[PDB]
Parts: C-alpha cells; structure tokens; sequence
C-alpha cells in the first residue's frame, strides 16, 4: 500500500485522537544516538554502544478538536494522586502503508501545549516522553 | 537420446487446447500483454516425433491492436509452448488473422 | 498491477454511482448519470449531455513526485521495477443544487468506508481533497450551476523488465605480494562459486 | 564527440522505434510511426501528418549550467576543449490513450536497461523526466488527445583548437644582487631547456 | 561520461539501497582537516598532520521504500549480540561518472531516521560512521 | 517456437523407464537384436527443469567373455532411448559394469 | 583495525550476595589503590635505591541514583552489621562483570565504610557508596 495521511491512528491511555493538524501532525525523535566513536591521537578507534533508549513524541491538533478536552481532562486527574499509582501507558500508533514503525512502550504526558489565539484557528502540541521508543520492522 | 516411440509417447500428452495472441514477447511472461481473448485449437495424434494442426483457426482482433507472438494453453491453464509470428501486425480496424498451421517438434 | 488512468477513471465512476448515486438524474436504464468527460466512441461519434444534474470525471495528469525509482526486486527470474504515482481528478457537478451535492460528496469521501471501497476497485488510496467553488456560466438564455472538485489519489505500478537477467555464477581470481607490482605473485587463490 | 542535435533527435527517434513501437500505429513499410517535429524535404516540401497513434521528437534549446569550460587538454599537438551541456527534449504522442502511452514510456525509461541503449545510440544520459499532462485540443470536428512529456539530457562536447600551439622550449635568464637595483649585478645565470 | 542521479548505487551489509529522495538524497564528510597550521609570536609556521580520518555518511530515503524495513530489521538483531561479534561493513559507493570516488572502510549504523508525518510523503534520514573515510582517484 | 519448462515439467512424467540392457552394436536398429545382457531395473526421479536423473546406482552383470559397446532404455515393453557406451569393453571372464547415474534432458 | 566497544548496559556489580542495580547518569564506578608500586629515594650523589610498597589495598566508590532500589538493600545489610558481634566475619569479596573487558580488576575481602550523603532539590541527586578491600587484584587475559 501507498501512504496517506487519513489513516493513521493513535491511541494513548485507552482513547483515540483525532482532529489533527493539517500538516506536520506527529514527529518522533530519539534522546541520543546509537552508538557515540572515540578517535584517540593514533587513529585507532572504539565504539560506546548508548543504553539511552528514550524518545519524545509530538502530536498537534486542531484548537477546538475534542480531543483537547479528554487530555486536560486526563492531566487534571493525575494531579491528584499519590506516588505509589502508575501514569505511564503505551502509545500504539498505526498506519497501513508501514511508514511508522514506532511505539512508545511506557509514554507519559510532559507538556502542556502553548495557546494563541490569533486571527483564525491555531493549533496545540502535546508532548510526551517514553521509556523506550521501540523502531519495530514487518520484515522477520 | 529418444526414439521415435518414446517421441510419439511423449507428445500424445501434451494436449494443447488454445491459443492467445500478445504484442510483447510472452517467453519470460505469459501472463501478461494478452491482446485477444482465447480461441481453441486442436491437433492431430503424433507422429515422426510432431503433431499439427487439423484446421484453420480465426482470431478477432480488436481495432487498434498490435500482434506480435503468440502462446498456447493446456486444458488446466498452463502455457506450454511460445513463439513469434511472421509480421509484426497493426490493425487499423477490427478483423481476422487466420492461423493456416502449427507444428510442435522433437526432431 | 499497473497504473492505466483509463481505468481509475472507470473504477471512480463505478464507485460514485453507488457512494452519490441518490441525489442524481437516471437515464432510460434507470443508471444514474455519471460519466466520462469528453465522450466519443468509433473514434468520430459524439455523446450527447446527460439529463441534469450529472458528474462528469477527468483525470488531469500523473506525476512523480516521490523520486524516480521506489523499489528494484527480483519475482521470478523476470526483473521488476516499483515506482510511486500521484493521480489529481476532477469532479464536476451540473445542474441546480450543484454545491449542496458536492458538499454532501466531500462528507462522504472522507468516511472510513468509501474509502476502502475505492481502494476495492481501482486499488489507489485518497491523498487530498481541494475546496468546491461555486460557479455560474451562461451558455445561451440562463445560467448553469456548475461545482468543480480536485480528488488526488496515490497509486504504486509495477513493470516487468524482459531484457534482465540474474547472475548465478561467480569466478574470482586474486594474488598476493609483498612489495606493489611484483611481477611474479608470492600466491595466486583462484575460486568458483555456484548457486546450487 | 560533438554535440549536434539533428543526431541527438535521430537517436532518439531510432530507440523510440524498439522501446515503445508495438502500441503504435504502422506506416506502408510497417514502420512504427515516431518522427521529428516540422517535417520538411528539399526546403520547401512539408510532411503529412502520419496515421494515429504516433510521436513527435522536438529538441528544445541547450545550455551550459555547469560553469563555461570543462576541460583543457592536449590530445595530439592539437588543443582541445571540452564542455558541458544540457538538453531538454519534448516528445509528444497523438491519437486515443495518448495517456496510456506515455505512462508506459515513463516507466520504461527508468530502467537500468533501456538507459543504455539511449547512451548507445547517441551518447547521452537522462538526467530528468517532468511530469504527463492529459490534455485536450478541439481541431475540427472532435477533440484529439494528446500527452507531452520533457526529458532533458547530458552530454560533453569537444572540439578542435587549430590555432593553438606548445611550449617546448624555455629559456631563461637570472641576476643576483646585494641591494636592489644594483645596476652591475653580481652574478648572472643563463638557461636552456628543451623537451628533447 | 557525465553526471545522473540514475546511476549511483549504494551498498552495506550486502544489501542494495533504493528509493532515494528526489534531491541530497548523500552527504560526505570528514570530521577533522588534513592539516592543523600553528602560527608563533614571530610569525613562524609549524603544521600538525592529523591522525584522525573518521567520517559520517547521511542517506535519505522515501518514507514508504522498503529499503527503511532492512535496515530496521538488521539494527534489531544488532541489540541482541555479544560484544565480541562485529557490527561493521565496508559501504561501498558506485557512480559511473566518478563525481563521488570515496568508500567506508569500517562503517556501523549510528543514528535512527526522525519521523514527520505532514501532509505528503517525507524523508527518513540515516546516518552512518565509519573509521576511515577513502577519498580514492582514477589517475595513478 | 519453443516448449516451455512447465511443458517440459508435464512432458517428461510420462516416460517412465524401468529397465535397461546392453548391446554389442548400436540397437538404433531393431532395439531387441544383439542383447547381450538380462535387463536390471532402474528408477528415476520427478522432473525439475526438464531433467530427470536416476536415483541409485545400478549393477549389470556382464556374461563371461561378451563384449558390451552400447546400451538402450526400455519401459510395455518399448525402448524410448539408445546411446552408445563410453567405452567398448571386452569382459574376458564375468564381470560388473557399474552405470553411476544417467539423466534424459529436454534442453 | 579498532578494539572491542564499551556498553555500560552489560556490567554486573555484586558483594555479599546481592546484586548492585541502578547506576548513575555518568561516572557511576571508581577504583583506585592507596600506595604506589615504588617509591624511589634519591642520595645526594644521584645515587638511586628503590623502595617496594607492601600496601596493597583500595577503595572502590559506586554511586546510584537517588530512588534505585539498591539504596534498600545496603541500608538493611548495613543496619544487620551495626549488632553482630566482633567475632563475626563482615567482608565479601566485591565482584565486577564485565563482557568487554575495561574492568580489570576485583576486590578481595572488600567492607563496606561510608554512607551516602543524602540531598534534595529540584532535580535528583546521585548517592555515594564507598567500599575498602584488603587487596584490589589486577587482572587481565594472558597477552
């Protein structure tokens, strides 16, 4: 299949998002990079093989989509419980034409998003981090 | 090297059936590039290790076409033999091109 | 598959009597009335204008957008080649009530179904949708309400190269020396390697 | 090699014949009917127009967006130049699926092979491909379909300089001094060189 | 011969790479320079040749070719290794124009592409190391 | 104008040799005359690429003092191949001649 | 040719039986000995005599970070060995594992001798543990 950007899906803590941006929606980012060389004066070099596997995930949506609302509304929630309960959840994103291979295994809210309220609609980025953001493959 | 008898035995099962007409060379893909719709075909017991047609056999052509080669089927869909025509031919209009013959060798 | 825009064309129109088939006129044979722009047949015969309202469907042109060259594998000992195609249609609506029919087909198009199935039958996936002017155009006594529409669709073809062919057979020879252009090799490895 | 178009053209004519000549229509000696734009014979005679579908070759103009002189050699006693150019070329296909054609060519130029056969026959590489228009034109009676494509090429030229000339002989002469301007100077050295 | 982008072919691992994006689709350099000048108060010169040859190589890559499903697959059976089996591979460049003679000796993968989902199609860049980045001629 | 593999493929399972015996002179005459040996059985395999090949080796036991120059295939009886041997051999007492493998090819 | 790369994930710490999880962001392991090997003596001649150090021991700091739940761990083993008595044994030997071979060395007979200082702020803090050894060995595959 081919890609288009009316199939994607995703899916955080048990609800789905939608109403998204017309452009540049989603983006995800490693922390750091695989594998850092060392050159030392003779010309030998040696690898460090990073075990910093974390990620961001940014997704933008529309200013008066609903989705804005279950977020806050998530967010408020979390604001008033104690430590000893769990915030992290999966984030599962799909698409068909394979493009994004990508899920974040324990991802948690970090950022609310910045507001303007300019001539017409704007919109609204939410970020948040993951423990491991895993590049999967559909080839074994 | 065979006989004329196990030459014979062997071309009696062969049973091609019909015959396509395409305008690309069918040999590495004869799936595709079909120009006309299958026609039968029949052939005569062997004999002298070759078999041959035992009628003429007309084909509509669609207008605009082009036929270059041609290809044959069994009685379950499996192509089992190909081949080149004599002319590249371009039809302005639909009409018939007439098969005289064809011949399968072991020789 | 191959991409033939004769037949996406065929394929959209097939699609559209049955996504929008219920607002339009029908002819003698109780089909609505969609069809292909510029109608001949005989390569001299002309079609007549339908009974409004009516859609017509023209495919503008095709592009690469994406490259030149998506994939290059080997199906069966024939080699194939991928490459990735961008398709803009136009729909046009004529009539009375054009856009309130273009507006209800822009609200269809974007359903989860109907876009799978297109994709059944032309096999192209919808990549945008533009917005839906409302034009007036005076041909002779009145005005005809017209609403254009562009619908881009994205579709992977596939040819197969007949003149190609597969190496299966390798031969390497090589030498050894201690100083560069040493005329007689210190050792000499040949090696042969077969797919079997 | 030089660069000269009326060879580029019929190159490309020639390859056209074996690339895409089983979809078009055929002459009275059962040639595939490609030509060049603006036939004419004898400077006043004018070539009719062949029976659909066929193409057209027309090169468009050259340019030199890779500086002004590539190279600067000696090739025998001879001076030459070497320079850089790029030619885009337009090729058009008339009749019915005039569309479905041009898809096929598109995708039958990319080709690893094909490719070489182009740089055979006229010593050139593809360098772009532009997009496939779906356009309609009214004539007399009927619309005809066409579809024009552009397909810029590269290739180097060289030529000839008969004016020039080498250096193989120097001579030189040299003074030294202990202050500048020492009008006897203290010692003088004389030299000759010769390529032999 | 001159110059086309249909020509240049990209090899490591022993796989073959496609789908290039339409435009600086390869990036070459080295990391540190040939030479290192030092100047004195008086004006006087010294030159320190440096022993560092390492090199980064970026390839993009449409984002649905599937040559992005190979090269995820091989970086995941990397993560599942012993330090003592090796990761490198010579990347071999091929362009019959000879506009790019340079090949990487030791070459590892090093970072993972970035993911933009906008409203068309994008890029995914891959970034490699290698310990010795060969400039190569085609004159003696 | 030739047969496909997929023809080939169908045609070769029907020869189905099971015997072979060997001659003094080329049996490209008359197969039955100057036999100089009983026949011994031999298999072969399925056909892949228009080749089929035997599946094991075979013992033929030469008479004492014959002499062995050529060889023929036989099936229900019908001999569907002749050839001659690498080498004529004259067997002064009994003997064994040891044929290793031997394949029918359609290419 | 280029040597064996460095992965932190790979490396073990143990000692008195339980497992050390948890390190730092960065400099999470130090090992040092106390004395050098030799101790040169230098007469006013120049004349040189050698002196050879019988002080073998060291220190080997290992820093957590500050909710790792190895902080647990050590503080119930350490609050164990406060009521044992005198006669009871209280060292183990520290052992490092470690795949690609930067570690060379082991701690025999290692005690544990410091505390972590204990901080707070905005961020988070590492917590510092110190170990001694009778004798820190030096180790390495035959070359």
């Amino acid at each position: 299949q081919q890609y288009s950007p009316k199939d994607v899906v995703c899916s955080w803590n048990g609800i789905a998002i939608e109403g998204f941006a017309p452009d540049s929606f989603l983006r995800l980012q490693r922390t750091s990079p695989l594998v850092t060389p060392v050159v030392g004066a003779g010309g030998q070099v040696a690898l460090t093989r990073n075990a910093d596997k974390t990620g961001t995930i940014e997704i933008e949506l529309m200013q008066t989509s609903l989705s804005n609302q279950m977020l806050s509304a998530i967010q408020a929630k979390q604001d008033n419980m104690e430590l000893e309960e769990d915030i992290s959840s999966n984030f599962v994103i799909y698409d068909p034409s394979g493009s994004v291979l990508a899920t974040g295994i324990n991802a948690w809210l970090q950022e609310l998003p910045q507001i303007e309220l300019g001539r017409d609609q704007n919109s609204k980025t939410w970020i948040f981090g993951c423990e491991k953001l895993d590049y999967t493959s559909t080839i074994p | 090297t065979l006989t004329i008898d196990g030459k014979n035995k062997i071309l009696a099962t062969l049973t091609p059936t019909t015959i396509i007409l395409h305008n690309v060379d069918p040999t590495a893909d004869p799936t595709a590039n079909k120009v006309t719709q299958p026609v039968a075909i029949y052939f005569s017991e062997p004999d002298n290790g070759l078999i041959a047609s035992e009628d003429t056999v007309n084909i509509t052509v669609p207008a605009s076409a082009t036929v270059s080669h041609y290809s044959l089927w069994d009685a379950n869909d499996k192509c089992v033999a190909t081949g080149a025509l004599s002319k590249p031919q371009f039809f302005a209009e639909e009409g018939i091109y007439v098969i005289s013959s064809v011949s399968v060798d072991l020789n | 598959m191959q991409l033939e825009t004769a037949e996406l064309e065929k394929g959209l129109v097939r699609t559209l009597v049955d996504v929008i088939g219920h607002r339009l006129a029908r002819d003698k044979n109780n089909r609505p009335n969609v069809i292909r722009a510029y109608p001949s047949d005989n390569s001299n015969d002309k079609g007549l204008k339908p009974d409004q309202p009516f859609i017509t469907v023209y495919c503008q042109d095709a592009a690469t957008p994406y490259g030149w060259v998506l994939d290059k594998f080997v199906e069966d000992d024939v080699v194939c080649y991928r490459i990735a195609f961008q398709i803009p249609v136009l729909i046009t609506v004529n009539g009375k009530g054009a856009h309130s029919i273009m507006l209800e087909l822009k609200q269809r198009l974007e359903m989860s179904s109907v876009r799978d199935l297109i994709l059944e039958e032309t096999g192209a996936t919808v990549l945008d949708t533009g917005a839906i002017p409302n034009d007036y155009t005076y041909l002779n006594t009145d005005f005809e309400n017209s609403a254009p529409l562009v619908v881009t669709l994205v579709k992977n073809s596939v040819l197969k190269d007949e003149r190609g062919s597969i190496i299966e057979r390798v031969i390497v020879d090589g030498e050894l020396v201690y100083e560069e252009g040493q005329e007689p090799p210190e050792y000499t490895i040949h090696l042969d390697v077969d797919s079997k």
